[PDB]
């Protein structure tokens, strides 16, 4: 229990020092098409 | 189990639709081993 509150400070300290580090995997980058921004998400469509 | 999209969606809906395509003459070209008991009536009627 306390391992898990060292773990909840870890995300709220770590994150700041070494940058970034959002978690999940999500489509944003270029090879292809960018982003992921308009509208709903939907199925292959608006960057396809 | 239908669309989660942990990581991939584009494979998995495309993919989808073909595997249920395959499944259709599939169970029935699997009776094709009883096709020819089958076909000993069409060639009673062939004989005659």
């Amino acid at each position: 229990l306390n391992m898990r509150a060292d773990l909840e400070t870890y995300v709220f300290q770590d994150n700041l020092a070494t940058a970034m580090r959002r978690d999940g995997e999500i489509y944003q980058s270029i090879v292809n098409d960018i982003y992921d921004v308009p509208r709903n998400v939907t199925i292959t469509l608006e960057d396809g | 189990k239908k669309p989660e999209t942990p990581e991939e969606q584009q494979w998995l809906v495309e993919a989808q639709q073909a595997k249920q395509g395959q499944q259709d003459p599939a169970m029935v070209q699997a009776q094709g081993v009883l096709l020819q008991g089958q076909a000993e009536l069409a060639k009673a009627q062939n004989q005659t």
